[PDB]
């Protein structure tokens, strides 16, 4: 199915994913289009904070949701 | 003393130029000596009488004299809803 | 609702969503403009385009097409974002 990853930079990002799917595979997608690795990137799904050790289906993450795309950001 | 361009500043934004306060917002991230005004200067930019400034402070110093953004965003946001 | 929980991030949007549900013209339309009212001055992520461009799109009727638009330039009057 596809999902929407909507970022803070006004971009919205679509995956073809399942809905058994890990976060993480969903972030190495994001890594697979975009060269950022997971570690760097956090998800947000309706203010809530997404696990990796989870699937789609435990946040209820369906068809064409829209997540949260905020980077880690730590300077010096 | 320069502790009050920001809010003083206001009075020069509108009027002269829209950009010359935001010259004088360069002249706010010019003086950077050291955090106790730098932090007070920019604690009227998010809720006091303007927003629309947290795109100016994302620059290759974000550890902490630059991470006051989010910071002045909602922190102390925050910190008034602590009140 | 809008009102009671204000200056908020935290749990705003969970407190309109044990109401929101009823299919009403008058109720969702009224709910969903209070949350352009709880986050007025986070203007963090929390809908940009998400919950009341949701709402707008319903349109064919009334206050669906009506209490949308006024809950974002609310939430996003000290914003000056162009998109």
């Amino acid at each position: 199915m596809q999902i929407f990853v909507k970022t803070l930079t006004g971009k919205t990002i679509t995956l073809e994913v399942e809905p058994s799917d890990t976060i993480e595979n969903v972030k190495a997608k994001i890594q697979d289009k975009e060269g950022i690795p997971p570690d760097q990137q956090r998800l947000i799904f309706a203010g809530k904070q997404l696990e990796d050790g989870r699937t789609l289906s435990d946040y209820n993450i369906q068809r064409e949701s829209t997540l949260h795309l905020v980077l880690r950001l730590r300077g010096g | 003393l320069r502790c009050a361009l920001g809010v003083f500043r206001k009075f020069s934004r509108f009027p002269e130029a829209l950009r010359l306060a935001l010259m004088l917002n360069d002249m706010e991230l010019v003086e950077d000596i050291f955090t106790s005004c730098k932090d007070v200067v920019v604690q009227k930019q998010m809720a006091f009488m303007l927003g629309r400034h947290g795109v100016f402070l994302e620059l290759s110093e974000d550890v902490e004299e630059y991470e006051d953004l989010t910071e002045i965003m909602s922190n102390v946001q925050l910190n008034s809803n602590f009140l | 609702l809008g009102m009671i929980l204000l200056w908020d991030v935290d749990g705003g949007l969970t407190q309109i969503d044990k109401y929101l549900y009823s299919s009403e013209d008058y109720i969702k339309s009224g709910a969903l403009l209070a949350c352009g009212i709880v986050n007025s001055g986070v203007r963090n992520e929390c809908d940009p385009a998400l919950a009341l461009l949701s709402d707008y799109v319903l349109h064919n009727s009334n206050t669906m097409r009506l209490g949308s638009i006024f809950g974002l330039g609310l939430a996003y009057a000290g914003s000056n974002r162009e998109d």
